[PDB]
RNA sequence: GUAACGGGGCUAAACCAUGCACCGAAGCUGCGGCAGCGACGCUUAUGCGUUGUUGGGUAGGGGAGCGUUCUGUAAGCCUGCGAAGGUGUGCUGUGAGGCAUGCUGGAGGUAUCAGAAGUGCGAAUGCUGACAUAAGUAACGAUAAAGCGGGUGAAAAGCCC
RNA sequence: CCCGGCGAGGGGAGUGAAAAAGAACCUGAAACCGUGUACGUACAAGCAGUGGGAGCACGCUUAGGCGUGUGACUGCGUACC
């Protein structure tokens, strides 16, 4: 069963049995990963509600790793100007397992 | 003339592809015997057609 | 470079160098534009702050326990193995050697000892006192090193 | 003091034609058009981090439209009659139920146009 | 031993500037000198 | 089992056997072999004599039959060349350069 | 990690016949392009021609409303001769009768490539006599 | 060569009067990371907690770090029990860079930290080398031309006869 | 010992620790030309890069939509000094 839950300002979609990832919890790989911040379990039809972070729901999660992952690069310039500038990037995340939803 | 500018390997090689050497389509043995050929040339014994030709 | 002015020239302005002269620097080779100087890269050294560090090593000596103060140390001789044979039976090894006296028969010793070295007390040298493992000193270097500090 | 210079290049060298392997002819092999090509790429590279959302969100609207179409609304009365009806954050990224399992969607779409007045 | 353990007094090490290196340096080009002029080429003409 | 016959010093500039060269490449031997006997160039027979070295010591030695080779690789590397003096307009003294090439030839039957 | 979307090896195309014989060129037209892209169904992909295989059941007979048809004359200049060139509206229609509906949808597509991609999904051929008869054509009004 | 909406198309899909909506930028905002630094708290030699405006930037100033050549601890200690050097890839840092590792290699190497400097090329229509390019392009040097038979020779239109 | 004109060049056999030390021999880049594999190029276009990606080889994918390499196709998009 897919359902949806907001990672913060972003929504994200995930199944049962899916490995997904999202920026870095404080939650560590002992300890339990849970979304009351579900917005549907889409079930067998869409589903008519208004008030969201359905009471009827939860997504029921682990952390599975805590990574970064390749170097990305950042490069700010401007031609005939002699200017050149560099950043980089690896950027930290979480990877979480979900067992949850329920159908 | 000139050029612009240092052309790519690839254009040297296209450039080529007509003027490279062409497959001969297999060769010619004679129609009445085993001495190898010159395709319809007379060999180094008179074979073609008998008589004698290239007595070196 | 020497034993040629030529002008290599052929004008500029004509699709090369400005080629001016052909011992200049960057015509490929034969001498190059920043090459060495003689060095010679000695000062003055100020005696207020000079004896001053060295009261800060000569405490820090105390401190460690590196002080040694070998009562009246000489050897009969200036032989290394005389000498390599007391330092072994006393225990040390790698030591910085200093002579009170300037005494001869110490002073010409301890070269075919790897480590070892010898040095007299009078203008103690300051990055060797802050090198070696430790000081031998003699009572008498002792006295005029505090008096050289004074 | 006589310095070698340029034992570093030769690995600054390296970390370019390496970074522009993929890149075509010369591109991969010869720094001068390496160096340029490399710092061209990371300015696109860091603009279409930004610029692939703002057009995706473009396809997230005409998926969204197609759906509502078949619900004979339009997707900016659609909009307007959610924000009227209670609460919903919704999402455009939400309907993938626009384009597979199309029987769905339906019921969001319906209570919309019927909040309108 | 005690040595290679010493250090400049605090901030008296500026480094200072090399000049004429890179081009993602800050310096390189002129070498903090500007464009053209008398100043910004070797040394020459007029007294300070 | 593999075989290299090389020729150093050979009279030819490297373009008129890269021709050849990129033509048999994969060709197996016996093809290549009648291809060149049925181009009658001089160049055609300056490759076969180092191309039949490559087959005759398949045929002996380390080699064991000669019908399943085929010709694994055939390169062109430059050779040696010697400077002339080409006469020329307004008594231009230009260079003209006489190449050779060292051509190799590697079959084998694997 | 990304939300899933569509792919090139799902799309149905599926064969719609277009009666147009009540309709007019320029509304006929830009319904015709919208559906001949795929942007009246749900493409989430922007580089994937999803749309219909379009037959066109005549559109022969196409009045365009108004007078811009006797100035429709299609300006080209492939390489000869002096003036500019032209075609009249009447071309058009008594010789490649297709051509009046052709080059009205052909400027709704983008620029070169794509545009050739879309378009190999359009026929209108010479006019109700149409040939996809064993396909069964999805009727569709406009 | 349409080419005076950007074009297709619209004789209403126009335009005008009123009014509503949507889309639409690193703007406004949320998630997660981070720099520097004010206030406040802990309360410092070194920081961390909360809160906060802040972080496009050349010329130019200033601060910080790296490696290359060299010294010093390095007269020590590791080495054919596989050193420097080359090279493909993975890892890692804000970047320079560093690290790990298979291949390669048959002798050499080393920090911390301070200090000296011939100290990183891609441009000077820069100097030199190896070696690519236009190219299978142009050339056949007063057309004092040549033949065909034989021969040295492995091979001859040009040699020797 | 094999090939070829008595040739040039290479291989085999045999040497050495090593010939991936074979006589211009020190380990050895890059330009340089070529082979072999994968996968690509005949509805097919512009700084060749960025973003999206069928397909296909390899990696027990730990199958959990991934890694690696290539990549039909296409949205967007003007090198450095």
């Amino acid at each position: 069963m897919y359902a949806v839950f907001q990672s913060g300002g972003k929504q994200h979609r995930v199944s049962e049995g899916q490995t997904v990832r999202l920026e870095k919890l404080d939650i560590a790989t002992g300890e339990t990963v849970e979304f009351a911040e579900v917005l549907m379990i889409a079930n067998g039809e869409e589903v008519k509600i208004g008030v969201p972070f359905v009471d009827g729901g939860v997504i029921k999660a682990e952390v599975v790793a805590h990574g970064r992952g390749e170097k990305v690069k950042i490069v700010k310039f401007r031609r005939r100007k002699h200017y050149r500038k560099q950043q980089g990037h690896r950027q930290w995340f979480t990877d979480v397992k979900i067992t949850g939803i329920s159908a | 003339a000139v050029q612009q500018n240092k052309p790519t390997r690839s254009k040297r090689g296209m450039r080529r592809s007509h003027d490279a050497l062409t497959a001969v389509t297999s060769l010619s043995v004679d129609k009445t015997s085993g001495e190898k050929h010159l395709r319809h040339h007379i060999t180094a014994d008179g074979y073609y057609r008998g008589r004698k030709v290239i007595a070196k | 470079v020497t034993g040629s002015g030529k002008k290599p020239w052929r004008q500029k302005g004509t699709g090369r160098a400005r080629s001016g002269s052909i011992k200049s620097p960057i015509w490929r080779s034969g001498g190059v534009t920043f090459a060495a100087r003689p060095q010679d890269h000695s000062q003055k050294v100020n005696k207020k702050m000079y004896r001053g560090a060295l009261k800060s090593i000569l405490s820090e000596l105390v401190r460690q326990d590196r002080l040694i103060v070998v009562e009246k140390f000489s050897v009969e001789a200036p032989k290394t193995k005389l000498l390599a044979q007391k330092l072994k039976d006393m225990a040390l090894e790698d030591v910085l050697i200093i002579t009170g006296e300037l005494d001869e028969n110490l002073f010409l010793a301890a070269r075919n000892l790897h480590k070892v070295d010898v040095r007299d007390a009078t203008g103690i040298d300051p990055v060797s006192l802050i090198a070696f493992d430790k000081v031998v000193m003699t009572a008498d270097a002792v006295k005029q090193v505090e008096e050289m500090l004074a | 003091a006589r310095v070698k210079r340029g034992v570093i290049a030769r690995a600054r060298h390296k970390k370019i034609l390496k970074q522009a392997k993929g890149y075509y002819g010369a591109r991969s092999r010869v720094y001068r058009v390496a160096f340029q090509a490399v710092i061209k790429a990371g300015q696109y590279a860091y603009r279409d981090r930004r610029q692939r959302k703002r057009q995706f969100r473009q396809l997230w609207i005409a998926r969204i439209n197609a759906a509502a179409r078949q619900n004979g609304i339009s997707y900016s009365k659609f909009i307007n009659g959610l924000k009227k009806a209670s609460v919903e954050i919704d999402r455009k990224i939400l309907a993938d139920i626009a384009v597979f399992d199309k029987v769905a969607f339906t019921a969001l779409v319906e209570k919309a146009k019927a909040a309108l007045a | 031993m005690r040595l290679n353990t010493l250090s400049p007094a605090e901030g008296s090490k500026k480094a200072g500037k090399r000049l004429g290196r890179g081009i993602g340096s800050g310096l390189g080009k002129t070498g903090g000198r500007g464009h053209k002029g008398q100043k910004s080429r070797s040394g020459g003409g007029v007294r300070r | 089992m593999e075989t290299i016959a090389k020729h150093r010093h050979a009279r030819s500039s490297a373009q008129k056997v890269r021709l050849v060269a990129d033509l048999i490449r994969g060709k197996k031997v016996s093809q290549a072999l009648d291809i060149l006997t049925y181009t009658n160039k001089k160049a055609a027979v300056l490759v076969k004599k180092v191309l039949e070295s490559a087959i005759a010591n398949a045929e002996h030695n380390d080699g064991a039959d000669i019908d399943d080779l085929k010709v694994t690789k055939i390169f062109v590397d430059e050779g040696p060349s010697m400077k002339r003096i080409m006469p020329r307009a307004k008594g231009r003294a230009d260079r003209i350069l006489k190449r050779t090439s060292h051509i190799t030839v590697v079959v084998s039957d694997r | 990690m990304k939300t899933f979307t569509a792919k090139p090896e799902t799309v149905k195309r599926d064969w719609y016949v277009v009666d147009a014989t009540g309709k007019t060129l320029g509304r006929l037209a830009t319904e015709l392009a919208r559906r001949l892209r795929g942007k009246h169904k749900a493409e989430y992909t922007p580089h994937v021609d999803t749309g219909d295989y379009i037959i066109v059941l005549n559109a022969d007979k196409v009045a365009v409303t108004g007078n811009k048809r006797t100035d429709k004359v299609y300006y080209h200049h492939t390489g000869h001769i002096g003036g500019i060139k032209q075609a009249t509206f009447e071309e058009m229609i008594a010789r490649r009768p297709e051509r009046v509906i052709e080059i009205a949808v052909k400027g709704m597509l983008p620029k070169g490539p794509l545009g050739r991609a879309m378009f190999r999904k359009l026929k209108v051929y010479a006019g109700n006599e149409h040939n996809h008869a064993a396909q069964q054509p999805q009727v569709l009004d406009i």
